[PDB]
DNA sequence: TTTTTTTTTTTTTCTAATGCGAGCACTGCTAGCAGTGCTCGCATTAGATTT
């Protein structure tokens, strides 16, 4: 870090890493920093043996980082490579060969090098450069009359007649092959007969492919490009003999025309246009431009059957017992529940790469955690010094100032949602829950149940599936049996809070949940609790207990509900979703309000009972 | 400084990188006897040592070729104490000097954990002296002598943590049903809620399998056969171990909703887990351990259940002998003298094994080889006993003859392979012959004795092989690692057949049904013509044949021919030379931790 | 041998990350504060000066001492606000009785206002100096504002409290342009440091590098090197051209004999000021030139467009607000007097304005609105030139309206994503080719994924379920849930797999999904859904991009490995991962503005030419030096001569978007107001470039602007209300389909003839 | 030189501009009060390009 002039930081490093993983096979994370590094304790048990090994590795990446700085003449770089070969690689059955090829390429060089008796002292990067360009001179030729069709590129000297002469990507640019000379040669000013150029040399190839095809030439080029759907153009020299052909050579019945229609017909005639895709029915038509592919035959002749809706109903039956864990994760999304749940389908994405560099700035689920580790402490009435600390050992927080700037504004949010939690925590313990509805027995446990109510706090902000949650775990409590209300502290002073309820009209609620349930678990309940959230937010009145149908607040509904689903450019919406692409791929006013229905079904007792 | 002398240690093979890597982090540039002190112990944690004395420390030979830099230190506590990579835990620091032993941060508190858990945490619960000799009476009818299993079920019920030890067919399966079915009929109204587990998924569905089927024999009402455990876990999904982080579901704040908990084969839980497991307890649940001491060790660093019970050697506590007497209306023998009454008391030790006599060979060959005595194993060897063989393996034209007799041995499997039998009485008939053998390449083990006996069965003929095809029909194999949707576990055995319909592998599920699997279905898995002797536990063979190299390696020890001659049921032969035989029996693991000590103080 | 790469984007960032990395961190909590407060990091901070490090680096008006540090910047910031507050603390008492004995209004100046700002101006003065923010009561206590709100003819309250006051809050306090300053020098030196170093090149660089080389002492030789080697050269869309370029042009060009320079452009499409391009320069190359040719006559359009085009221009007097840019009228060719269009049997107007109906419009109402008006008029004339009644005829001859022929212009990327998805509303095929979107972002990429992740490992049922559940494979939920039961399908599947993991291992990797394709009749009902052209056409690109990456790639897992990384980082701007049109038949052409120039349109739209921006930034040129001035502060002069040439800008844009139709070109009118609040009163419509050719630079209401349309009306120009657009598909008739068969091999090849040593014949 | 396990989800911008609501000082009309002019503060909503 230092030899690049940057300044030191110790941290984000492969031996800040190393320490903290050796750190934390040592000593177990829960007791602390050691010399300001918070050890790993991921690498605990036998397998940090891995580290024993990757950390030889590293070592050996320094000594040579610091042997291959210094420049040395020639006679001293001669063992390098079979020094290096020898330490960095083990070598097998299959890699010998390229070994081998590499210290010879490296051998002769340096041997060039020390006939020429070079002196002077010669930098890697001259040699490295040097190799690189020497390995991948070399070509391979041998296969050429092995008995199968040739596929090869023009080179000059080789004209072997061929019964069928066939010839590929001859757009104009991309043949002939230009190669300027070098601009200071003096032959080139002064041409006299007898000097080679690679213009004339294809331009000759193409004379020797012509006169070596004794019984078929195929000419082949680009003419509209893929992509842009642009203009191509062929090579000269295939215009110039389409000008010949039609120019020497007229079809029957044309003997009346011109010359001029008689060649523009035959350099039509001769000239063919395939479609361009392989599919298109076109090339399955009888003809000489019949294809041989038998495979696209079906999907040109327009025979198969488009896909069915995915919906579909499917049998199920409610068990006698639901744990409520299981509903709890079916109405955090009901779709991905049905997925996961009922047939088993899990869309798995791929972890996210390795960051190139340093934390700068927190966000996103990094900074949520955080903020989620920095309230439990709060709340606690714990020290932050310890925490502020603890993750500046872990590396998470920026370098130096900028971590405790952020630190401190993240301590004042915190700490005003710490006073609001603090204001009414109460000391509560855990409490099981066995209940019946419906004829189907819930068995679970609730923690930190107060005799005051049940007091939750996230630091996130005010959304409807946390409102949800909050709503089940208060029917199940109400059920069950007690006198409390149900709060939750949401950033931004978001409140989320639900008065007690009759033990009756609790367990309607639940029975009506459980049915939501079975239904989700029968067909996929289109049930979005954000965008249908804003719907019901935007329809129903609190006053009056009731949703308003005029037209205007229709539009004002629809409006917020589009703004909801599709989101800005900033925030992704909600209908952004792995499992919503699966049962349409664009939304439609009918699925629109069926998801709306269906939606205000489900929530209107939250809107209802939120004060 | 030492870094360079560190260097040359990894060429010979004596210290691991990890080892050099973490001295050289950690001990930093101080003195060299702490990089030395902090190497040596590295290693000695590595190798399955919890803790390393000073004593230890003075004159492994880098130490003495490090004698000359590090010089003379009249106290190496001082030297170790000064720098900052050491301290008594006022601090955190890597490594900690506990008295005279060194840990590592890690290990210290996992040990301290598991001392107090056994000390101080455990407490003696009261009931009924004469309800439970009752309901202990009309478990056991034989009041004549002392009965083991009454004294261990005694024991279990009044202590809140218990362990029972015993060998194998000693009747642990039946006296835990019998304990837990008193446990059940003493608390009426109360609710009970029992836990299994097991370090393996293969030993948790044999526990599954072997309590169901005794509890269902016991005399039991509708209401105690409503609180039978439905199945059985493993330790990790029972704590909600999840695949890459280190985070536990039931952490130290979210404690274990169970009242009694049973795990079967603790010789294999190690101290980490063991540590874990005893931070997810409450208050309330009383624990049960199963497993045999002399029987191997756990895999990774620690040794609890035989640290544990080499304190039971002492026996029962006075007053605690008198106590089981009154209980079980017999007479309790007493240990003289009083070292540790709580844990010596909350140990049982199983004497009785129902399965092999005395008189048989197996159990007085294992006699000798737990005692140590070679002359006493090569007296037993000489003695006119049916059930052992032995023979010398020294030449490769002995190798031949064991060939040859493991032939004999697999002929019936072989026999019912060729006559077009089911796989059922296929699967049932491969399990009555095994070899097991230590190290696993080479001439002497899993992956060359494959080789050589698939090659020996296309020399004589018994069964056809296919170079290109890799599932010649007859093999067996066996899996690498658990799977719940086909529901077969890692170490279970089957047999890859053509019924007719296709080449497919038939395993034996607990039930006693037969599942067919496809070749491709199969996970990861590996020919099982030979086992380990790690991996043979558990299982039971009828006829066992133990195959130790002619070179002297570290994993050939005591435990291991133990554990390889209690793995026979009825027939057991040996092939091994004779002084590598007694040179192997005559050393003892042995792997340090304080225990010893703390359990004393 | 140089190497060539398009994108710097890797390069710059880590070059603003090093210079972040060197200079904030050493900085002590205090000025790191106010650092904090301006960016939060490199990120943000390569953000604001991402369009000045492209191109030659623009002058900055009075710029920092070159030796002024952060700290020496921060002690005189500091040391002017302990100086105010100070003089706060000394006359915290006199100006109460200051205020009440002068006359100046108490209605506007209330008692108690007045004490809770005294309160907070004197929390703040006590308050420690940690940062630069200021209360907002100091806005009041300022001598401006007091001298504003006094009665007539009375006496102002005056103190050097107030006067100081106001002195301080004239100007912004802020470290934003040293840092500003010093990024832009140390980043730029940085990344050609980096760029030397690795031996690379781009495409500025070329420029910049060619231009210092002819400048240099050497570079007059490599000037002959150039001159022999072209003695004429023609540059064409001249109007467009950077400084460098002509400076180049004019160092090679300008003086040499035998050497001739032919310079051809149209100073009112200069579009391209975003790119680096400058008006100014292109007007001091005209300075500069005595010879001045003209070409007369349109030869491209109708010439009732000419007409429009002319009458439109010709509303006001110097329109493109430039003294030197004087608009001339033009006149029609004798070809093409015989253009019309012809719809339903009536002939249309050449150009056609559609005005929206309401008082005050909002961006997105227009917007929606404009995008379903054009779809419906686009779908109407689909529908009448599908029975050949609309017609585009030169004299007698005529052709039906394709969809090809029908081009919409945009000027943003979300513009046009509005248009096509209203056009796709009505089921009507188009494309837009300005699209630099990657195909890896598409589910299809994530499809393909699956599939591979789940060959690769059929043994896995979990993955395998995954890759069965895509909407590649097209199964159904009650599929799935039978499929989960029996265990023999289960296994035919996991059979098949395996069969295709041997085809992968051994013949690559488009045979394995050639074959999937083939057994699983994917392709076939891709084309039979609706919609799924579109993602076949993306499943082929992904295998072809797939098989040239596993050519290279030897592993097969190394495949997957990439394919997730390409995944995660899709590339936009490589050329390969661009989308392949949808499909050859008629596609309607959405293109922007700036990708049109040059080219030829029968049937053109405009659907938000009226939408505009008002630049914030400023940055601008010099009316005197004529160079690239930015001012690093928010002074209000230079704002303001940068809204005029935005102005100048939008105008341009206007004659280009105007000057490409043929035909038709029809384009949306609307009373569109920026300005949240006084919606009632004169409308933001003059802001726009057409607004101010329709009301000749002067606001209006809607009204207004309707009579002005209105005035504006004749028979070329015609103007009709917009309306909600019928929600009804556009019908395509279905054609029959002949009989397909494919050929058969009577007679099969022999592969008997080959080469072999005595090595192949043992084995 | 030997080896055991386990499956799940968590987040989302910021600045700016205005409309209205509550409070208050002034002042003109018939000393108090209603209107008026004004102002600050809270909530709500809109918008962020082009090779």
């Amino acid at each position: 870090v230092r030899e690049l002039e940057l300044p030191a930081t110790g941290q984000h490093t492969w031996r800040f890493g190393l320490t903290r993983m050796l750190l934390g096979y040592a000593m177990e994370s829960a007791q602390g920093e050691w010399q300001s590094v918070l050890p790993y304790d991921e690498s605990s048990g036998l397998i940090a043996e891995l580290v024993g090994h990757l950390a030889s590795l590293l070592m050996q990446l320094n000594i040579w980082r610091r042997g291959l700085a210094q420049e040395r003449p020639l006679e001293e770089w001669l063992p390098v490579c079979r020094d290096m070969l020898n330490a960095f690689f083990l070598p097998d059955a299959e890699t010998e060969a390229a070994m081998t090829l590499i210290e010879q390429q490296w051998q002769a060089i340096i041997a060039e090098g020390l006939g020429a008796q070079y002196g002077d002292a010669v930098p890697l990067s001259l040699l490295r450069d040097e190799l690189a360009q020497r390995l991948d001179q070399e070509r391979i030729s041998q296969r050429f009359l092995a008995g199968p069709v040739n596929i090869c590129t023009l080179m000059p000297m080789r004209s072997i007649p061929f019964k069928v002469v066939c010839l590929l990507g001859m757009n104009d640019g991309v043949y002939p092959r230009q190669l300027a000379p070098l601009g200071f040669d003096l032959m080139s000013q002064k041409p006299k007969r007898g000097d080679r150029s690679r213009r004339d040399d294809d331009r000759y190839l193409f004379l020797e492919a012509l006169i070596s095809a004794q019984q078929k030439l195929y000419i082949s080029y680009i003419g509209r490009s893929i992509q842009d759907n642009s203009e191509r153009f062929p090579s000269v020299l295939v215009q110039e003999l389409i000008d010949y052909i039609g120019q020497s050579h007229y079809l029957p019945g044309d003997e009346a025309l011109n010359c001029d229609e008689s060649e523009a017909r035959v350099k039509a005639h001769l000239t063919c246009l395939h479609t361009r895709m392989p599919f298109d029915p076109q090339n399955y038509q009888p003809g000489e431009r019949q294809s041989y592919a038998r495979e696209w035959l079906p999907a040109a002749s327009q025979a198969g059957k488009a896909h069915s809706e995915f919906v579909q109903p499917l049998p199920f039956t409610l068990p006698e017992t639901v744990p409520l864990e299981t509903l709890q994760r079916f109405w955090a999304h009901p779709v991905r529940a049905f997925f996961q749940m009922r047939l088993q389908v899990n869309f798995r994405t791929e972890d996210s790469e390795i960051p190139d560099t340093e934390p700068f700035i927190l966000e996103g689920l990094s900074r949520y955690q955080i903020n989620q580790q920095l309230l439990n402490a709060l709340v606690e009435q714990d020290d932050a010094e310890r925490l502020f600390r603890r993750f500046r050992a872990a590396g998470d927080l920026p370098y130096g100032a900028f971590g405790e700037i952020f630190w401190e504004t993240q301590c004042q949010e915190m700490q005003q949602l710490a006073d609001r939690v603090i204001a009414c925590r109460q000391p509560g313990q855990s409490m099981e829950i066995d209940l019946a509805c419906n004829g189907v027995q819930i068995t679970g446990w609730l923690p930190q149940v107060q005799p005051d109510g049940l007091l939750r706090w996230r630091p996130s902000l005010l959304s409807v599936a946390q409102g949800m949650q909050l709503w089940l775990e208060h029917l199940v409590y109400c059920a069950s049996g007690g006198n409390g209300e149900s709060r939750l502290f949401l950033r931004k002073d978001g409140e989320w809070r639900f008065p007690p309820l009759a033990a009756e009209q609790a367990l309607h609620y639940l029975s009506q949940l459980i049915e939501g349930y079975r239904e989700g678990m029968s067909a996929p309940l289109l049930v979005l609790p954000e965008s249908g959230g804003a719907w019901l937010k935007t329809c129903y009145d609190a006053q009056n207990d009731a949703m308003l149908d005029d037209d205007s607040t229709l539009q004002k509904a629809r409006t917020k509900f589009l703004q909801a689903y599709e989101g800005n450019m900033m925030v992704r919406g909600e209908g952004d979703d792995i499992w919503y692409q699966r049962l349409w791929r664009q939304l439609t006013p009918e699925t629109m309000e069926a998801i709306v229905e269906q939606s205000q079904r489900f929530l209107l007792p939250l809107f209802r009972f939120n004060q | 400084k030492l870094q360079k002398q560190l260097l040359e240690a990894v060429e010979h093979k004596q210290l691991r990188p990890l080892d050099v890597q973490f001295a050289l982090t950690v001990a930093g540039d101080e003195h060299p006897a702490v990089t030395l002190a902090a190497a040596l112990l590295s290693h000695d944690a590595g190798e399955g040592h919890v803790c390393l004395p000073l004593s230890r420390l003075e004159n492994h030979p880098l130490l003495a070729t490090c004698v000359s830099e590090i010089g003379e230190l009249q106290n190496w506590e001082e030297c170790l104490l000064a720098s900052q990579a050491v301290s008594r835990g006022d601090e955190p620091t890597p490594m900690i000097l506990c008295g005279d032993r060194l840990y590592l941060n890690r290990m210290w508190c996992n040990e301290r954990t598991v001392a107090r858990f056994f000390n101080e945490v455990n407490h003696a619960i009261e009931v009924d002296e004469a309800l439970l000799a009752q309901t202990l009476d009309k478990l056991f009818p034989v009041s004549d002598e002392i009965n083991w299993q009454k004294v261990a079920a005694a024991v279990a019920l009044t202590r809140r943590i218990s362990v029972i030890s015993g060998g194998p067919g000693t009747g642990k399966t039946t006296t835990v049903a019998k304990l837990l079915a008193a446990l059940i009929q003493m608390a009426d109204g109360e609710r009970c809620r029992i836990r299994l587990a097991a370090p393996t998924g293969k030993a948790a569905a044999r526990l599954t399998e072997s309590l169901g089927k005794a509890l269902r024999q016991l005399p039991l009402t509708d209401e105690q056969k409503k609180r039978i455990p439905e199945d059985a876990s493993t330790l990790h999904r029972l704590l909600g171990a999840q695949p890459g982080s280190q985070r536990l579901r039931h952490h130290a704040g979210n404690p274990l909703h169970l009242d009694v908990l049973v795990v079967d084969e603790a010789s294999m839980i190690d101290l980490p887990m063991m540590s874990r497991l005893i931070d997810a307890l409450p208050d309330h649940a009383r624990v049960i351990f199963l497993g045999d001491r002399d029987q191997l060790a756990s895999v990774e660093a620690g040794a609890v259940l035989g640290d544990i019970c080499a304190y039971a050697n002492a026996g029962f506590t006075a007053e605690r002998a008198r106590q089981l007497s009154r209980l079980t209306g017999t007479h309790v023998p007493a240990g003289t003298g009083t070292e540790a009454a709580s844990l010596r008391d909350s140990l049982c030790l199983l004497q009785k094994s129902y399965r092999f006599g005395s008189d048989s060979g197996i159990g007085q060959l294992a006699a000798a080889i737990n005692r140590g005595d070679k002359t006493a194993v090569k007296t037993v060897f000489q003695q006119d006993f049916t059930d052992i063989e032995k023979r010398l393996l020294q030449s490769g034209e002995d190798y031949i003859a064991m060939l040859e007799e493991a032939l004999a041995g697999y002929g019936r499997y072989l026999d019912l392979l060729q006559a077009r039998a089911e796989p059922d009485l296929i699967i049932q008939a491969f399990n009555e012959y095994q070899l097991l053998c230590a190290l696993r390449e080479g001439p002497f083990g899993v992956a060359g004795l494959n080789e050589r006996i698939e090659q020996f069965m296309q020399q004589k003929r018994k069964i056809h092989r296919h170079p290109h095809s890799r599932w010649y029909e007859g093999r067996p194999v066996m899996i690498a690692r658990n799977d719940s949707a086909l529901g077969l576990f890692n170490g279970d055995i089957g047999i890859a057949l053509d019924r007719g319909q296709g080449t497919r592998v038939w395993f034996a599920m607990p039930d006693g049904n037969i599942k067919s699997v496809q070749p491709s279905r199969l996970p990861e898995h590996e020919t099982t013509w030979a086992m380990t002797v790690h991996k043979s536990q558990g299982s039971e063979f009828d006829h066992a044949a133990l195959i130790l190299p002619s070179q002297r390696t570290p994993v050939v020890t005591r435990e291991l021919v133990y554990t390889a001659v209690t793995r026979a049921r009825r027939r057991l032969s040996l092939y091994a030379d004779e002084r590598i035989l007694s040179a192997a029996i005559a050393t003892r693991t042995e792997r340090r931790s304080g225990l010893a000590a703390l359990f004393s103080s | 041998e140089q190497q060539l790469i398009e994108d710097e984007s890797l390069l710059r960032y880590q070059a603003c990350a090093d210079f972040w990395r060197r200079h904030c961190y050493p900085l002590p909590r205090e000025i790191a504060q106010v650092v904090f407060e301006t960016w939060k990091g490199p990120q943000a901070l390569l953000r604001d000066i991402n369009r000045y490090l492209q191109g030659e680096a623009p002058v900055i008006k009075a710029p920092p001492p070159d030796d002024e540090t952060l700290a020496s910047r921060h002690a005189q910031i500091v040391a002017r606000i302990d100086t105010v507050k100070q003089q706060w603390r000394d006359a915290v008492g006199e100006l109460d009785a200051l205020i009440e004995s002068s006359g100046i209004d108490r209605r506007k100046f209330n008692r108690s206002n007045q004490a809770k700002w005294i309160d907070k101006i004197s929390a703040w003065a006590e308050e420690e100096t940690n940062s630069y923010q200021l209360p907002e009561s100091l806005e009041k206590f300022s001598q401006r504002f007091l001298e504003d709100r006094t009665k007539a003819g009375g006496e102002t309250p005056r103190h050097p409290l107030f006067e100081a006051i106001d002195q301080l809050l004239a100007e912004p306090l802020s470290i934003r342009d040293l840092v500003i300053t010093r990024a832009l020098a140390e980043i730029r030196e940085t990344v050609a440091r980096e760029k030397r170093r690795r031996g690379e090149l781009g495409f500025d660089d070329m420029l910049s590098r060619l231009d210092s080389a002819l400048r240099s002492e050497s570079g007059e030789v490599l000037a002959a090197a150039i001159r022999t080697r072209f003695p004429v050269a023609m540059i064409d869309e001249f109007q467009d051209t950077d400084p460098q370029q002509y400076r180049i042009f004019r160092r090679i060009w300008h003086h040499q004999p035998e050497t001739a320079l032919l310079l051809i452009g149209d100073p009112k499409q200069a579009i391209y000021a975003f790119r680096g391009a400058d008006i100014f320069t292109y007007m001091k190359a005209r300075s500069e030139v005595h010879a001045h040719y003209t070409l007369d006559t349109n030869w491209r359009s109708a010439p009732g467009m000419v007409n429009s085009v002319n009458k439109l221009f010709s509303q006001t007097d110097d329109a493109f607000m430039f003294r030197e840019i004087p608009f001339i009228p033009v006149k029609s060719a004798g070809k093409n007097q015989a253009l019309r269009f012809v719809f339903k049997g009536e002939t249309q107007p050449a150009m056609k304005m559609w005005l929206m109906e309401g008082e005050s419009c909002g961006v997105g109402d227009y917007q929606s609105t404009m995008a379903q008006v054009c779809a419906a008029q686009i779908r109407d004339w689909l529908q009448a030139g599908q029975r050949g009644e609309a017609l585009l005829m030169n004299g007698d001859d005529a052709r039906p309206v394709r969809a090809s022929d029908i081009s919409v212009l945009v000027r943003s990327r979300q513009e046009a994503a509005q248009v096509r998805d209203a056009l796709t509303l009505l089921e009507i095929p188009s494309v837009y080719l300005s699209n630099r979107d990657s195909v890896f972002e598409t589910l299809e990429a994530q499809e393909m994924l699956w599939l591979l992740q789940a060959v690769m490992t059929p043994e896995r049922e979990n993955t395998l379920r995954s890759a069965l559940a895509t909407s590649m494979m097209g199964l159904n939920a009650l599929d799935i849930e039978t499929l989960n039961n029996d265990e023999h399908a289960w296994d035919v599947v996991v059979e098949e797999f395996d069969g295709y993991r041997q085809i992968w291992r051994k013949r690559g990797v488009m045979p394995m999904l050639r074959a999937l394709m083939s057994a699983r009749n994917i392709a076939e009902n891709l084309l039979a859904t609706a919609g799924g052209e579109r993602r076949l056409t993306d499943i082929l690109h992904i295998s072809e991009l797939l098989q040239e990456a596993g050519t290279q790639l030897e592993s097969e897992h190394a495949l997957v490995r990439w394919l997730s990384q390409h995944i995660l980082e899709p590339d936009s701007n490589a050329s390969s991962q661009q989308m392949r049109l949808e499909s050859d038949k008629h596609l309607v052409q959405i293109v922007t503005i700036h990708k049109s120039k040059g080219l030829e349109y029968p049937l053109v739209w405009l659907p938000f030419i009226t939408n505009f921006r008002v630049q914030e930034q400023a940055f601008y040129h010099d009316r005197h030096s004529f160079e690239a001035v930015l001012d690093l502060n928010a002074a209000p002069e230079s704002v303001d001569l940068a809204e005029a040439e935005r102005l100048a800008e939008d105008l341009r844009l206007l004659y280009v978007a105007l000057t490409r139709s043929v035909w038709h070109c029809s384009l949306g009118v609307a009373p569109l107001v920026r300005r949240r609040g006084d919606k009632k009163g004169d409308t933001d419509v003059h802001q726009s470039a057409l607004g101010r050719l329709l009301q000749k630079g002067e606001p209006q209401d809607a009204a207004g602007l309707r009579t002005c349309i209105e005035a504006l009306c004749d028979d070329d120009i015609a103007w009709q209300t917009a309306q909600t657009g019928d929600n009804q598909p556009w019908q395509v008739n279905d054609v029959s389909t002949a009989e397909l068969n494919a050929k058969t091999l009577q007679r099969l090849p022999g592969d008997n003839w080959r080469v072999t040593s005595y090595s192949g014949l043992q084995q």
